[PDB]
């Protein structure tokens, strides 16, 4: 619980049309923000692996 | 209070993240909505079969096999719905309280589904998207002093007052930005808590606030020019404006 | 591309979905009705949480939290209330997609196997407390919506003249310490009700 951390909406109600793809999957899904998921859990991805 | 209370509060928090969970699922089915929507609409225009996307809808709620992954459990939900069976029975109140919100919101999934895909905001420039995030922080903010406004009914004068007058100058641009705005506006509701913001108990004299009033009826008359919807909306509340002045 | 257009398309599609599937929405809230029926088949039966569940003991609880939380989750008392109205009310059909759905699901998940049908359950909600329920919502609740869904439940408790439901009833109000102000609400909502017909009159 830091300034680097924020919260989160889990649900988006703002979408843009040319950004919406054809098809979507769940790897795809994830992958959109695997991005920012991954530079920022380098901090916390020993302790995510210890919870999990 | 209660002798277990850490594992209450264990199970609590597991609920918790359960309903995180629900809500990205949530989030996932309205992208892949939006995006069979795209798909229909781009290979139709470079008439459309509802028939095929109602089948793909369908299909996405559990029913064929396409959306195992979606469900949350290797038992097809029972073993989830087992466990808000067995919490409900739980001493404590607020994770019983939990334990039915989640067993109602199972039961649920589609008619929740419909609801948030129309809430859904479709902008096809992110210059708009970025209008619209502007637009929605001004009237969070607004609506935040709106319901507490005993502080200032100093400090929550000018800041009410430069929201105002930059809703309103940015409210109205030529006339197809005009519409286009109104109908943003419409649907994040900032005419119910402009309206809000008259129904404050205020002294007969104060000099100051009463600007904000003269700013706030403006953005109300140019939010129904040539908007019959706008019109009709705020006809409901014209009991509101039956005031001497 | 066409940005009206591009609403308009999806507008339809709305729609579309929103008609289609609401068949499909009343089958899942009667699966979440036969659910609340019978939570004991979901549980192993050598469990002792199925004996609990057969007893009656998880719906004596719903009323009980029911009761509880009409304070702050009004709204969810309100769902409650309805569900049992639901409970109440006879089965419908909701279309050969509803059917077929609402086969499905209680399947997956009960995968274990008339007025007289009616009045059983009233006496069972009726000993699970619902008359009770009503009556001390109805004689604590400052909410219009709340009200109302206390006295559909308590009139489809009543439904069909149930002998049993209406001694539990009058036993409630000849006991009940508050049955003053239950006759006061429901007095004031009627005089308020005459006041405004000779307001529209």
């Amino acid at each position: 619980d830091r300034d680097p951390q924020e919260l989160v909406t889990p649900v988006k109600f703002a979408r843009l049309w040319t950004e919406i793809p054809t098809a979507i999957t769940i790897k795809d899904y994830d992958s959109n923000l695997n991005a920012s998921r991954d530079d920022k859990k380098n901090k916390f991805a020993n302790t995510m692996e210890f919870v999990e | 209070e209660n002798e277990d209370i850490v594992v209450m509060e264990t199970k609590l928090k597991i609920l918790e993240i359960l309903q995180f969970i629900l809500n990205v699922r949530l989030d996932y089915r309205i992208s892949y909505l939006l995006s069979v929507f795209k798909k229909e609409f781009v290979e139709v225009f470079p008439n459309m079969n509802l028939d095929r996307i109602g089948e793909q809808a369908e299909a996405m709620f559990g029913v064929g096999k396409t959306s195992s992954m979606l469900e949350v459990d290797d038992e097809g939900g029972r073993m989830f719905l087992r466990v808000l069976i067995h919490l409900t029975m739980h001493d404590y109140a607020p994770l019983v309280s939990g334990a039915l919100q989640l067993l109602f919101k199972h039961f649920s999934q589609r008619q929740e589904a419909m609801h948030t895909f129309k809430q859904v905001q479709l902008l096809i420039s992110a210059q708009d998207v970025e209008n619209y995030k502007v637009i929605k922080s001004e009237l969070d903010r607004l609506r935040t002093m709106v319901e507490k406004s005993e502080l200032w009914v100093s400090e929550n004068y000018q800041i009410v007052k430069g929201i105002l007058e930059r809703l309103n100058k940015m409210c109205g641009v030529g006339e197809q930005m005009r519409k286009k705005q109104q109908r943003l506006l419409k649907n994040m509701d900032a005419h119910k808590v402009m309206l809000d913001l008259l129904q404050i108990p205020y002294d007969k004299g104060d000099a100051k606030m009463m600007e904000i009033l003269r700013y706030t009826h403006q953005f109300l008359q140019k939010f129904c020019a040539g908007n019959p919807g706008n019109q009709a909306l705020l006809h409901k509340h014209l009991h509101l404006f039956l005031t001497p002045g | 591309w066409d940005y009206k257009n591009i609403i308009e398309k999806l507008q339809d599609i709305i729609t579309a979905l929103e008609e289609r599937l609401k068949p499909l929405v009343q089958a899942e809230l009667s699966v979440l009705v036969d659910v609340l029926h019978w939570p004991e088949l979901l549980f192993l039966e050598g469990s002792e949480a199925y004996q609990r569940c057969e007893s009656g003991g998880f719906l004596s609880k719903l009323i009980q939290h029911t009761k509880d939380l009409m304070e702050s989750e009004e709204k969810l008392c309100i769902k409650v209330l309805r569900t049992l109205q639901q409970m109440l009310l006879k089965k419908t059909k909701y279309g050969d997609r509803g059917n077929q759905l609402r086969k499905m699901l209680l399947q997956n998940y009960l995968q274990n196997r008339d007025w007289s049908a009616i009045a059983a359950t009233q006496c069972r909600l009726d000993k699970e407390g619902a008359t009770k329920l009503v009556c001390d919502l109805i004689t604590s609740t400052k909410n219009e919506k709340i009200f109302q869904e206390s006295i559909g439940l308590a009139i489809h408790l009543l439904d069909g003249g149930n002998t049993e439901i209406q001694k539990s009833f009058h036993n409630l109000m000849m006991s009940d310490k508050k049955s003053e102000r239950f006759f006061k609400v429901l007095h004031d909502r009627m005089k308020r009700a005459q006041q405004e017909t000779k307001s529209t009159v």
